[PDB]
C-alpha cells in the first residue's frame, strides 16, 4: 500500500534549522514519473505548497520562502528531506508531504502531518481567574500559559451541558483562553460552579470557584 | 514559470 | 503567481441541497501541453486534504459522483449534490499549471440553523488578577446564528480598537450555532482610567444593538 508518514523535532526555537523527514512505502522514488512534495497549513489557516522533488532529481520551489528551503531525496532508504533555516514563528504549521505521478498527475495520497511550534516561549503556568455576573453565565480566563493545551472542566466534570471553552489566542508569545458554563439561576449561587483548569506542562492545577459580582 | 506535466 | 480566488468562503447548506462553490485564477492556467491543471480538495476536521477533482472535471477514483467538477477560461465551479454531514470540511481549489503552485483560501462548507440572537455577558476583572497589575475584560457572545457579528468594545461610551482578542468555537454540531469570545486587556493603570466599560453586539437578528455594560467603581 502506499503509505507516506512525515516526522520532525515538533518544537524549535527562533532561528534554528528545521529538518523533516517524509518516510514512505508502497513506491519507489526511482521509478520513472514519481514525485513528493511539502504543503503546509498554518492552524486555521490555509494551505501553501513549499517545494517538490521529482524521481530524476528535478526540484522545485516556492519563491515566497527564498533560499530558505532545501529539499533533497534518499531513494534507497524511501525518504525524502525538507530544510528549512532560520524559523521564526510564521513557520509554526502542520507540515504534510504528499505523491505525485506523471501517470496519475494529482495529489492522490497525503501523509498524516508533522506539526511544528516555533517559539521562543518557556513553560509557564496559566493564571486563572473568575469570571462571575432564568440562566445565569459564569466563566473562567485561563491566561498567559505556554505550551498548548490546557483542559478545563466546570464542577469536576458534573456539570458538562452549556459549556463553551473558546481556542486560545497567542498574547506576547502566550496562550490564554477562556470557558463560559450557562446554568439555570436556581442552581447558582445557591449550588456552588468551581472551574477546574488543568495545565500538564508546568505540571499545575487549580480549581476557581465562582461567586457573585456587585457591579 | 510551467511546473513538470509529462 | 496565480491567484485563486474562491467565493463563497462561508457556505451555509441544509443537508440534501446542492452547494456551488466557485474558483477563479488570476491569469490562465492552461499547460503548454493543452490541459488545465486545476485540482479540488477536501479537508475534514483533523484529516489530510484529500482529492475530489483532478483537471477541472474528472472525478478521483472512489469519490461520490456528487462531487462535480466544470469550467472554462479561468472560471471554475466545483457542485455537491444532496450535501450529507459527511461533506462538511474546508473545499481548496488549487492550480498545478505554474510554478509557484497554489490553493484558494478555502471555503468552509457549513449548516444552516435557525436564526438566534447572541446571549450577551460582559465580566469585569476579577480582584485577583488587578492584584496583579493586569486587567481582562471579558464579553461572551454564546449560541447564535446566522454567523455574521459586528462587537464593538466602548470606553465612557467611545469605541476601543486596541488590546481586543477575539475567539470563536466551531458551529455547534447539536443547535448549529456560533458563539464567540472577546477579550479587551489593559494595564490596571489604563483600566482605572475610565469608569464605564460596555461590550456591544449587533446582529442580523434586531436593528437594535445588544448592550451589556457595567461601572468599575461598583465593583
Amino acid at each position: 500500500q502506499v503509505t507516506l508518514k512525515e516526522s520532525g523535532p515538533g518544537i524549535l526555537k527562533p532561528s534554528q534549522t528545521l529538518s523533516l523527514t517524509c518516510s514512505f512505502s508502497g513506491f519507489s522514488l526511482s521509478t520513472s514519473g514519481m514525485s513528493v512534495g511539502w504543503i503546509r497549513q498554518p492552524s486555521g489557516k490555509g494551505l501553501e505548497w513549499l517545494a517538490h522533488i521529482w524521481w530524476d532529481d528535478d526540484k522545485y520551489y516556492n519563491p515566497s520562502l527564498k533560499s530558505r528551503l532545501t529539499i533533497s531525496k534518499d531513494t534507497s532508504r524511501n525518504q525524502v528531506f525538507l530544510k528549512i533555516t532560520s524559523v521564526d514563528t510564521a513557520d509554526t504549521a502542520t507540515y504534510y508531504c504528499a505523491r505525485r505521478t506523471t501517470t496519475a498527475d494529482y495529489f492522490a495520497y497525503w501523509g498524516q502531518g508533522t506539526t511544528l511550534t516555533v517559539s521562543s516561549a518557556k513553560t509557564t503556568p496559566p493564571s486563572v481567574y473568575p469570571l462571575a455576573p432564568s440562566m445565569v453565565t459564569l466563566g473562567c480566563l485561563v491566561k498567559g500559559y505556554f505550551p498548548e493545551p490546557v483542559t478545563v472542566t466546570w464542577n469536576s466534570g458534573s456539570l458538562s451541558s452549556g459549556v463553551h471553552t473558546f481556542p486560545a489566542v497567542l498574547q506576547s508569545d502566550l496562550y490564554t483562553l477562556s470557558s463560559s458554563v450557562t446554568v439555570p439561576s436556581s442552581t447558582w449561587p445557591s449550588e456552588t460552579v468551581t472551574c477546574n483548569v488543568a495545565h500538564p506542562a508546568s505540571s499545575t492545577k487549580v480549581d476557581k470557584k465562582i461567586v457573585p459580582r456587585d457591579c | 514559470a510551467e511546473f513538470r506535466h509529462d | 503567481d496565480v491567484l485563486m480566488t474562491q467565493t463563497p468562503l462561508s457556505l451555509p447548506v441544509s443537508l440534501g441541497d446542492q452547494a456551488s462553490i466557485s474558483c477563479r485564477s488570476s491569469q490562465s492556467i492552461v499547460h503548454s501541453n493543452g490541459n488545465t491543471y486545476l485540482e479540488w480538495y477536501l479537508q475534514k476536521p483533523g484529516q489530510s486534504p484529500k482529492l475530489l477533482i483532478y483537471k477541472v472535471s474528472n472525478r478521483f477514483s472512489g469519490v461520490p459522483d456528487r462531487f462535480s467538477g466544470s469550467g472554462s477560461g479561468t472560471d471554475f465551479t466545483l457542485k455537491i449534490s444532496r450535501v450529507e454531514a459527511e461533506d462538511l470540511g474546508i473545499y481548496y481549489c488549487f492550480q498545478s499549471s505554474h510554478v509557484p503552485l497554489t490553493f484558494g483560501a478555502g471555503t468552509k462548507l457549513e449548516l444552516k440553523g435557525a436564526d438566534a440572537a447572541p446571549t450577551v455577558s460582559i465580566f469585569p476583572p476579577s480582584s485577583e488578577q488587578l492584584t496583579s497589575g493586569g486587567a481582562s475584560v471579558v464579553c461572551f457572545l454564546n449560541n447564535f446564528y446566522p454567523k455574521d457579528i459586528n462587537v464593538k468594545w466602548k470606553i465612557d461610551g467611545s469605541e476601543r480598537q486596541n488590546g481586543v482578542l477575539n475567539s470563536w468555537t466551531d458551529q455547534d454540531s447539536k443547535d448549529s450555532t456560533y458563539s464567540m469570545s472577546s477579550t479587551l486587556t489593559l494595564t490596571k493603570d489604563e483600566y482605572e482610567r475610565h469608569n464605564s466599560y460596555t461590550c456591544e453586539a449587533t446582529h442580523k437578528t434586531s436593528t437594535s444593538p445588544i448592550v451589556k455594560s457595567f461601572n468599575r467603581n461598583e465593583c
